[PDB]
């Protein structure tokens, strides 16, 4: 029915109020379009506009990597965990002492993100790389399956979730391994085209859960933020 | 107290009767200094989920003998049973 707004400049002009509140979005794209930055920039205004605290959760960048590279915007991540308004939750894998044999559950993932949700009262969650877990664990169905499931208690805490995922091609698929197939309500897609010399980036609103939006790729420009201009 | 262990699992259907069967195989492994093997039921402590980042489950943990490792999956005995031999921590 509603959306809550991202405060991303341009973004809740295209998706015509923001993302859709209590269910999770997907966030696709290739290597460098800006799909970290989107999911942080999420989060960060959640925190800085409203009283809304967020739960970042990273399989592949280090918490410390995220703070660090966030000071490039003048975001300091760090004084956000220190108010108890942002918390990093860190399940990217450990340097050769994780081992995985048979079938499996995300049970203590989906476990870990929930207690987060309710021990800072969050309403906005962020998964950087969905695509990171598919790599990291053998079990393509077992993955996919797990996070169709964790979509649902998310979905069932109210809190509005941003998934992210690598893409193969620019112009191809939706994404990899096939989360469009199970995340298949909201789908925004991020572009970044090298003709030349010009890198032009877009932003795309594939689907909103049937409510209004905008048809066709946006461009959009990265000035501490994302910043969407054709409208 | 030599050699600590934790069984982190979770309580969907059918897990109950296979956690009890697991923590019988590996309490059942030959062995002359004490081991705990504590069953550890993820919905109970969040606050040790964090510290071992816990992602897939059912997962083992190796905590008081370093180097420590966590072995997941439903098949962790078929590696419990591969390192068994290696804990022989003296003291």
């Amino acid at each position: 029915v509603k959306k809550i707004p991202t405060m991303i400049e341009g973004f809740d002009d295209i998706s015509h109020g923001g993302l859709p509140q209590g269910a999770t979005t997907l966030v696709s794209g290739t290597s460098g379009t800006g799909k970290t930055l989107f999911a942080v920039q999420f989060l960060y205004n959640g925190i800085t506009i409203f009283n809304e605290p967020g739960i970042f959760v990273t399989f592949e960048e280090s918490p410390q990597d995220i703070i660090k590279n966030a000071l490039s915007f003048g975001w300091n991540l760090q004084s956000l965990i220190d108010q108890g308004k942002l918390f990093i939750l860190d399940a990217s894998p450990d340097p050769d002492g994780q081992e995985v044999a048979g079938d499996f559950d995300l049970s203590a993932l989906i476990e870990r993100i929930q207690y987060a949700i309710r021990k800072y009262k969050a309403t906005r969650v962020s998964i950087d790389s969905v695509t990171a877990v598919f790599q990291q664990y053998d079990a393509a169905s077992v993955v996919r399956r797990e996070i169709f499931r964790l979509a649902f208690r998310l979905a069932q805490l109210g809190v509005t979730t941003i998934m992210t995922t690598e893409r193969v091609d620019e112009y191809g698929p939706v994404a990899r391994f096939g989360v469009e197939e199970f995340v298949s309500d909201n789908v925004v897609i991020l572009r970044n085209v090298l003709e030349g010399e010009r890198r032009r980036r877009t932003v795309e609103i594939l689907k909103l859960r049937g409510t209004t939006h905008m048809k066709g790729e946006y461009p959009f420009t990265i000035n501490n933020g994302i910043n969407i201009f054709d409208y | 107290k030599a050699l600590s262990l934790l069984l982190f699992v979770a309580n969907r259907p059918g897990d109950e009767e296979e956690t009890a069967a697991i923590q019988a195989h590996i309490q059942q492994l030959p062995s002359n200094f004490s081991f705990e093997l504590k069953v550890v039921p993820i919905g109970e402590q969040p606050y040790l989920l964090e510290e071992y980042k816990l992602v897939a489950t059912p997962a083992l943990i190796k905590v008081r003998p370093e180097p420590r490792q966590t072995l997941a999956g439903r098949k962790l005995l078929q590696k419990v049973d591969y390192w068994w031999p290696r804990w022989q921590r003296e003291v």
